[PDB]
Parts: structure tokens; C-alpha cells; sequence
């Protein structure tokens, strides 16, 4: 968001707005400002940039600029008054790692103060499988995705993965907070199938030759043990050249064709397709 | 079934294994002050104001710093219990045939 | 066997379990790589006039 | 251009910054090993093969 600062020169009072807002009562637009200031998130506020625009104009004449001597520097009698949309404070955050075995109850708790009442919460979750993206918590289902303590009860392999809330007032304010589930398996279920991320289907397509494609493997059944993956090269290396570090897989293509390379741990094959365009 | 046991010739019978985990905290920061001017201390009737505006300070942060480890300790309950039938916070009713 | 393996790569030591991670692998040698200032050779030919 | 210049009245005017950058290196390990018999030793024409 981007906000708007007012000045009244003989009231010394600054009015931060927002964007669309304005006034009428004899005060001077002086500039504007990015709150969260995108790089500096936690170490300025709202202060330090009314601070900062004020130091440009002049004592005299809010409207024009002037050197040091003849700025607005003392902040002392300076009020600054607010009539933008409040921003949500996060009070308390999910704990970033949460372990556990299978068989018991897992609970996260999330404190959401600030903005216009009343809140709304909603759950999200992700699957540790490359290629999962956050699904909502289903709220017939269970019914504590609604609110802010959301409690599992007999998880299990499948449940391991990443949970997400989401805030949301009338106005639109968003927060959101993040937290891992780890479950240890005594006898982890046999890989029956691999699957990949960044599709196995042209892979990333780049013109550049230096460029190199990134590809992650993983397995489908839950809590399954991949072992060390081993690469085959296949006809074309001409067309691309494949490179296996660990489990990540590096493709740079040579020569603008089409290939296909084969990825497998000993006991099973994942088939990936190449597409490479000039 | 399980009981370690060994005979005469101990060979390589018996093996076990150990394990670690880890835990993380974090760390914040907090402040207040106030403001005066020199003649409402020197033209004042009370002599110690400053000693009981300081006190007073030291005190509110004492008790600032309570709440806070309060509200964290409850934040973090390994286990959560509702009275009644109620299976939410949302749930939780003091209306009906079953009050939580 | 009780083994190291390589906690980089993605590989972990055994007595490490799924939550748990080695807290120091590498080592800081707390001295630092300086660079030498320049050389001036127009600065000594001048002469200095008192003002 | 760019130079740093300064008036009579100078007030946040001139500011600069600075960087640093990291390196690393690695450990590996070799060995190698043979092996002989009592019989090889005493009966050899040679006498100090060790």
C-alpha cells in the first residue's frame, strides 16, 4: 500500500491517508511513501517516513523545498495523526517445525489482532510430493479450519506437509503464517511409482544454450525412502547434456532438439521429456 | 519375546540405536518513555517525583513482561481440551441443552 | 554402523533423526581478506603554500 | 559528476556503503595398505625386504 501525507502548517499536524483520500482543511500534499517499504519490512514505520518527507520542505512554505538550515527538523512538536486502513498486527506465529510420530494430535494456534472486527480464518495445506500446491482445509470435514486453533487428530504420513492460515477482514487487510509437519514412520511403506516437478513435459524451454534446467524427482506413496537416483544418457547428446548432483537433476542444452532422458533408482524409471527451441 | 538375552558364545546378538532433536526460540524487542520540562520538577511540591515516576516504569515493565510470557505460554498448549460437547472455539456455547 | 555420511547434500547422520540437524558445519577462520590502499604519484610532486 | 561536495551548510549530503564477499574449501581422505606372511619373510634369499 501507498500512503499520503497532508501537512498543516499552523497546527503542525501531519495527516497520513491513503492513496485515493484527501482533505480540505488548508493542508499541503508533501509526498508519499510505501509503508512496508518492501526491504525493510520489521525496521521502519510510519514515523521514520513521515520523518523522512518532511525533511525535504521548507519551514516557511510547506509547499516549496529548501536546504538544511530551513527545513521542518523538529519533530518534537509535530503530531502526526492517522486515517488510513489499519494494518493487522500478528501477535503470535505458528512454530516454524513441528514433530511428531503417527498416532497422535498435532494443534497450531495463530493470534491475529488489529483492523475492523470481525476476523475470518481459513486453513490451507501442502503436500511434501513435488508438484503440490496449497489446498483448503475442508470446514464440514473439520470443523476447527474455521477458527484459529486448527486440531488434527490421528495423523499419519499423508498428513505430513506444510500449513498455512489466511486472515481476512471487511476492509481486505491479509496476514498469513506458515509451519512444517515432520511424522516418522516406524516401517516406511515400499516406493511404488516416482513422479517429477518442473513438468516432465519440456522441462524448461530456454534459447540460451548456457541456460540449465533444474528438475526434482519424488515419490507417491507417503513416508516412501528414495534412494539415490542414477541418470541413463540417452541417444541425442548433442541435442542436451544431463548431469546428476544427489537427487537434482541439470540439463544444458547443446543443441536446439527434442530428447527424452531417463531417471531411476535401480528398481523404478521416471520418463522425462526434453523440448528445447532455438 | 523382546528380552535381551545372551548365550555362552556371545557373537553379535544384540544392537540399538539412539536419536536427537532440536528446538529453536526467537527473540523481540520492546520500549517506552516519557517526557518532562524542567520547571515541573523544580517548581513541584513533591521532592522525590522522579523516584516514583521511575519506580512506576520499572513496575509496568515488570508486569508488561508477565503478560507477554503468559500469553506465550498459552499460545504454545501441547494439548487442548473443550468443555462440554463443543468441538471448536467457534462451538463453544453457554446456551442449550449441554452450556461448555 | 553409527555413520557421518555428508549432512550436505541432503544426506544426514544416523544418530540425526527427521527433525534434527547438525548445528556447526564448517568452520570460520575470523580472519579476513584486506585490500592494500592504492599508490599516489602526483600528490608528492606538489608544494604545499601556507594560506 | 559524481563528486562529494559540500556548502557552508552541510546537512545529510553525501552517503556511502560497503560489501563483503565469502569463500570455502573441503577435506578428503586416501589410504592404502598390503599384506604378507611369516614364511615370506624367513625363507626369502633376500635378507631386509621390510
Amino acid at each position: 500500500p501507498v500512503l499520503k501525507v497532508m501537512f498543516h502548517k499552523d497546527t503542525n499536524v501531519a495527516t497520513v491517508l491513503d492513496a485515493s483520500g484527501s482533505l480540505s482543511d488548508g493542508s499541503v500534499e508533501v509526498g508519499t511513501f510505501h509503508h512496508p517499504d518492501e526491504t525493510y519490512p520489521d525496521s521502519v514505520t510510519i514515523y521514520h517516513g513521515v520523518r523522512d518527507l518532511l525533511y525535504k520542505r521548507s519551514a516557511k512554505d510547506p509547499s516549496q523545498t529548501a536546504s538544511y538550515p530551513n527545513n521542518i527538523i523538529n519533530m518534537q512538536v509535530i503530531s502526526i495523526d492517522m486515517k488510513a486502513t489499519p494494518r493487522l498486527i500478528l501477535g503470535t506465529a505458528l512454530p516454524r517445525v513441528i514433530s511428531t510420530i503417527e498416532g497422535k494430535d498435532v494443534t497450531w494456534h495463530v493470534d491475529v489482532a488489529g483492523g475492523k472486527a470481525p476476523l475470518t480464518y481459513k486453513w490451507q495445506f501442502k503436500a511434501n510430493t513435488v508438484g503440490a500446491a496449497f489446498a483448503d482445509i475442508d470446514s464440514g470435514e473439520n470443523p476447527t479450519a474455521k477458527t484459529a486453533t486448527l486440531i488434527n487428530h490421528a495423523v499419519t504420513a499423508e498428513s505430513a506437509g506444510t500449513y498455512k492460515v489466511i486472515v481476512t477482514d471487511a476492509n481486505g487487510t491479509t496476514i498469513e503464517s506458515s509451519s512444517l509437519l515432520v511424522v516418522g514412520v516406524q516401517e516406511p511403506p515400499e516406493v511404488a511409482s516416482i513422479v517429477a516437478y518442473p513438468s516432465p513435459l519440456a522441462l524448461s524451454v530456454a534459447d540460451d544454450i548456457t541456460d540449465g534446467k533444474t528438475v526434482k524427482f519424488s515419490s507417491l506413496p507417503a513416508g516412501s525412502l528414495i534412494g539415490t537416483l542414477s541418470i541413463k544418457t540417452q541417444p541425442d547428446s548433442g541435442k542436451a547434456t544431463a548431469e546428476i548432483s544427489g537427487n537434482v537433476l541439470t540439463v544444458k542444452p547443446v543443441a536446439a532438439g527434442d530428447t527424452t532422458v531417463v531417471v531411476t533408482n535401480g528398481t523404478k524409471e521416471v520418463t522425462v521429456t526434453v523440448n528445447v527451441t532455438e | 519375546s523382546k528380552l535381551p538375552l545372551l548365550t555362552e558364545n556371545g557373537g553379535r546378538v544384540n544392537r540399538v540405536g539412539f536419536t536427537r532433536i532440536a528446538r529453536e526460540g526467537s527473540i523481540h524487542k520492546f520500549g517506552f518513555f516519557y517526557e518532562f520540562t524542567q520547571e515541573s520538577i523544580d517548581f513541584d511540591s513533591d521532592d522525590g517525583l522522579m523516584e516514583h515516576l521511575s519506580r512506576e516504569l520499572m513496575n509496568g515493565a515488570t508486569q508488561i513482561t508477565e503478560a507477554v510470557l503468559q500469553k506465550d505460554l498459552l499460545a504454545a498448549a501441547g494439548t487442548v481440551l473443550y468443555a462440554g460437547a463443543a468441538t471448536s472455539d467457534a462451538t463453544i456455547t453457554g446456551e442449550g441443552s449441554t452450556p461448555s | 554402523m553409527l555413520n557421518y555420511n555428508a549432512p550436505t547434500d541432503g544426506q544426514k547422520s544416523s544418530i540425526d533423526g527427521a527433525n534434527s540437524d547438525q548445528m556447526q558445519t564448517f568452520f570460520w577462520l575470523k580472519k579476513a581478506i584486506i585490500t592494500a590502499r592504492k599508490e599516489q604519484y602526483f600528490m608528492p610532486l606538489a608544494s604545499v603554500t601556507n594560506m
